[PDB]
């Protein structure tokens, strides 16, 4: 409903908590290639150290990931020099961090909500998986760190030592971030924490009800799993050899022409883990730009407040909350969205003695009879005023400008 | 730092080899030694079945002109185990054996 | 396993038999593959020390002044009951380093703790800042590799040319 | 730096690989061998070689775009950090950001960021508002601290109190709506300006 003299402001406001998952790294793969292409024949080794290097270059190239997966896993995590803790007295200003928090309960201190995530995500030939460099339980200590150090102290933490605040006053400098003013909070602060407290049940009532939206997490596993067995499987396969297991060549035939059947199945074997690691090298490239982009979203919206508009979820941002997943990260973005809005009458400039008037901030709307100056993303209409409005130019110079009339506190403090 | 270097490997204690533990000689002689062989458009066959079958008794034989593996090799014989063995026989002229 | 009488032999995924019949007795075996692993060598520089440990990935501390990791049985290494930085990484929270001298090995640490002087009340000011440079590095290019593909396989070689063509 | 270095160290080691030849050169093949076999010989070299050079040219794709991600980082950098200012948290070093300079470097770019560090601190008392006539009392920058005795408001990020005055602070509603709110006097410097 554009024109000229139209505006809409939001009369009221919702505070939304969405979700956001990120991979952060892959199963660390590991395979002794000699044992998978010629496991337990002295001979096979023997044809295969005629093709050199390949065995420890597909070696190295598989270790070049694992170590890079302790990398990421750091570098998302990893972003705070000390372990913060909270309080034992809850006094966050009416909002429930406990869902959030660690459950002090459980083997693994981890939260109510990352219980649900590490229940929403589901050998011989040569190949291992390696054991991440972090356990569950020291990213859930991470997390309890950045959480902690976010709730107490905003993200000062992030700067340099965590300075406290408390917390409806941290979320009064949130809120002054997004041009909407401090008292928008306390003339509101119950309410702002019932949306709140609110919203994190909805996220455990999604979260609990379908697995559905871990599906950036789950296709990961899925794709390292069906990767896995399928080089598996490619042990079975003939490649044109008389039988494509090793042990029935060795029995039937002699040395001398035994060998130029083998060359079939270590020629085929070898293209087989050529095409793994070559898939694995992309996709942990893939999972490279994921943890990147994790270790981004963690350094400006957790330990920040970001401004990058649907960056960290629709809305404008106020503060984000890292959850634990296993092999990746969640992010509880809480943003401010504009709700009900109404459009009424608008001018850009208004007019005096003859001179003319701008808002300091906010922008002056009319009821269909006053003018007022408001603040821009919420409604909190004041007089006009030489407090509220500053002055340029002459009426004959704006388009659009309207008549109105400016009460300066001065005259009637002179005057008395 | 910490380098993967080898792969460690539990080697096997003990050698075990088992069959199923008979003795019958196989029929090898009533076909290399038959009265009589067939003609080729009608060729005869024997299954050989329920024994132990000793090749080297056939393969040091300077009897046979030739002796020609493709699926295994002639020592080998003796260290295989079979479900089945079908010995197809015929007479033909030695230039038609290639 | 419940062998249908008919079964000489039972497989895996892989074809690879996890069970056999024996032909001398009405029995059912299963069969697992010998315990196998990486070994990784840990050590300081050679500048420093010749002494190494030895982490046996995988195997149960069995069949190789010894210790359980989940990643392996570490053979060298002293367990220690206080925890460090990480040092030498060996696996799910295990880390190793050269201290007073031979290898320990130990929990890594995270840093101290540091819980917080919260309350509804009280805010921190800081009334003083350190101007703090930091040096930031960042790769921009490779060396600009070119390679001779029909050089590098028949070099000097019309022979091996005409095959490559 | 060393991963090309090992790249082409590999690539010029498999040239000494047989594949399945008689020997890993190529002119011994052909001082050898007449074409019936050299070229069943010299096949299983080009099958071998030409693989090599296929994954080593494998390695450098995937790597170009590793670095291409770090020149693009760097690029970034030297656009926002550089060029400007970044309200980016800890994307220009830990702390706040005031200004970074560029360095050249072998293969690379190194930057000197700038930043502004909190190091010394003390505690205060703190209400989000204060009552003056039962009308309520908020900063436009800065928050209320006291040392005690007295309220002072000051910026955030450094101490630097000032007595509380309807030019440092802006109303809306009553006393009632607020939560932790306190009494205090608000200065009004036009009261001493009108009687002087
Ligand atoms: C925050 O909200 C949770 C509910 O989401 C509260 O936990 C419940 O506490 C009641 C008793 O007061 C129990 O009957 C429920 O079974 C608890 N819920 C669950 C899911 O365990 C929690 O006490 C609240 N905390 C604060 C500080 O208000
Ligand atoms: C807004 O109000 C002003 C008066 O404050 C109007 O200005 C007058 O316009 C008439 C002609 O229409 C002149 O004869 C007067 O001398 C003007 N007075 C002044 C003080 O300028 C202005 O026209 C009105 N504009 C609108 C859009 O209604
Ligand atoms: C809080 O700060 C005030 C000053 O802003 C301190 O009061 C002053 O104390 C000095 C030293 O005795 C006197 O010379 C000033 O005249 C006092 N000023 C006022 C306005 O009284 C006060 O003592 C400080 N409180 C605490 C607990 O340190
Ligand atoms: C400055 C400007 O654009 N003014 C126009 C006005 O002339 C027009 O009559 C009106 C229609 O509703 O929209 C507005
Ligand atoms: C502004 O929105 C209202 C609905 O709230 C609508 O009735 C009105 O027509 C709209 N105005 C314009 C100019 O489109
Ligand atoms: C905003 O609207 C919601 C209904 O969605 C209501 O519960 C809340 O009290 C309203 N807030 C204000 C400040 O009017
Ligand atoms: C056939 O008889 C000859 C002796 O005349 C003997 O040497 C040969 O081994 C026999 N062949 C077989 C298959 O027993
Ligand atoms: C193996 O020998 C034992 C002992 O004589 C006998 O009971 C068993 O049936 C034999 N097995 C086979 C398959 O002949
Ligand atoms: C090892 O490095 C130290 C410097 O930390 C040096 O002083 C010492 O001489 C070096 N030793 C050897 C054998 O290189
Ligand atoms: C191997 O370790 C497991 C650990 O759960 C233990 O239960 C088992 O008894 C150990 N076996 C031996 C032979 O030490
Ligand atoms: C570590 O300390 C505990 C006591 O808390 C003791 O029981 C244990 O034996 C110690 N372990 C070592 C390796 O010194
Ligand atoms: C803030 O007060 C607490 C009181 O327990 C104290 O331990 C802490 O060191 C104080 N902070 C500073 C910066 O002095
Ligand atoms: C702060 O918390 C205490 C309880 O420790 C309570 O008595 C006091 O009224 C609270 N003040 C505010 C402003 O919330």
């Amino acid at each position: 409903a554009y024109s000229n003299n139209s505006i809409a402001i939001p009369t009221n406001f919702t505070i939304s908590v969405t979700t956001e998952i990120l991979p952060v790294s892959m199963t660390k793969t590991s395979v002794d290639c000699t044992m998978y292409i010629c496991g337990d024949s002295t001979e096979c080794s023997n044809l295969l150290l005629q093709y050199g290097s390949f065995c420890t270059q597909l070696n190295r190239a598989l270790t070049g990931i694992a170590v890079e997966q302790d990398k990421n896993t750091q570098e998302v995590f990893a972003q705070v020099k000390q372990i913060y803790k909270t309080p034992p007295i809850k006094d966050f200003g009416g909002f429930n961090f406990s869902q959030i928090l660690p459950d002090p309960s459980k083997p693994s201190k981890r939260s109510f909500i990352e219980d649900l995530l590490f229940n929403k995500v589901t050998k011989f030939n040569g190949l291992t998986v390696l054991p991440p460099l972090l356990t569950d339980e020291m990213i859930a200590q991470y997390t309890s760190a950045l959480l902690a150090g976010t709730i107490t102290s905003g993200w000062t933490f992030g700067a340099g030592a965590a300075l406290q605040i408390p917390f409806a006053m941290q979320m009064a400098y949130r809120f002054n971030g997004i041009g909407v003013t401090q008292n928008v909070l306390y003339e509101n602060q119950k309410l702002i924490a019932n949306q709140f407290n609110s919203a994190i049940g909805k996220i455990q009532d999604s979260l609990s009800s379908t697995a559905s939206a871990l599906g950036k997490l789950q296709d990961v596993v899925n794709q390292n799993a069906q990767a896995l067995n399928t080089l598996v499987k490619q042990l079975s396969s003939n490649f044109g050899a008389i039988s494509s297991v090793l042990n029935d060549i060795l029995s039937r035939l002699d040395p001398p022409e035994a060998e130029v059947q083998i060359d079939r199945l270590i020629t085929g074997r070898l293209q087989s883990l050529q095409t793994y690691v070559t898939q694995q090298l992309i996709r942990a490239a893939e999972i490279r730009a994921s943890a990147n982009l994790a270790a981004t979203k963690m350094s400006e919206c957790v330990l920040g407040q970001s401004k990058r508009v649907d960056f960290c979820g629709k809305g404008y941002h106020l503060m984000s909350f890292p959850q634990s997943a296993p092999h990746g990260v969640v992010f509880l973005h809480v943003t401010y969205v504009p709700a009900q809005e109404k459009n009424f009458t608008t001018a850009p400039a208004i007019c005096h003695d003859g001179k003319a008037h701008f808002p300091r901030e906010g922008v002056f709307v009319s009821n269909g009879t006053h003018w007022f100056v408001t603040q821009r993303n919420f409604y909190e209409p004041q007089i006009i005023t030489t407090d509220n409005t500053f002055v340029s130019g002459n009426c004959d110079v704006v388009i659009g400008i309207v008549n109105n009339t400016v009460y300066d506190p001065l005259q009637p403090e002179l005057d008395s | 730092g910490i380098y993967q270097t080898s792969n460690f490997r539990v080697q096997p204690t003990e050698s075990i080899v088992r069959f199923p533990n008979i003795t019958n000689l196989c029929p090898f002689g009533e076909v290399f030694n038959a009265t009589r062989f067939a003609s080729v458009y009608a060729w005869n066959r024997k299954r050989i079945s329920n024994c132990v079958a000793d090749y080297s008794v056939l393969y040091n034989s300077a009897s046979f002109s030739t002796f020609k593996c493709y699926g295994v090799s002639p020592t080998k014989l003796n260290d295989l185990c079979f479900t089945n063995v079908y010995a197809d026989s015929f007479v033909i002229r030695g230039d038609e054996v290639r | 396993k419940k062998f249908l009488p008919f079964q000489q032999f039972g497989r895996d995924i892989a074809d690879t038999t996890d069970a056999v019949r024996d032909p001398q007795t009405l029995e059912i075996l299963d069969i697992t593959p010998c315990s196998f692993g990486g070994v990784s060598v840990i050590t300081p520089g050679t500048n420093t020390s010749n002494q190494v440990a030895v982490l046996y990935q995988d195997v149960n501390c069995t069949e190789v002044n010894v210790f359980q990791t989940r990643a392996g049985c570490l053979i060298g290494a002293e367990h220690v009951n206080n925890s460090y930085e990480c040092d030498i990484p060996i696996g799910a929270g295990i880390c190793a380093s050269y201290q007073t001298q031979s290898i320990i090995a130990y929990t890594m640490s995270l840093g101290a703790e540091n819980s917080v002087a919260y309350s509804n009340n009280s805010i921190a000011i800081p009334t003083n800042f350190t101007i703090s440079v930091t040096t930031e590095i960042l790769p921009v290019s490779m060396t600009k590799t070119s390679v001779d593909c029909t050089m590098y396989i028949c070099g000097d070689s019309t022979e091996c040319s005409n095959l490559l063509l």
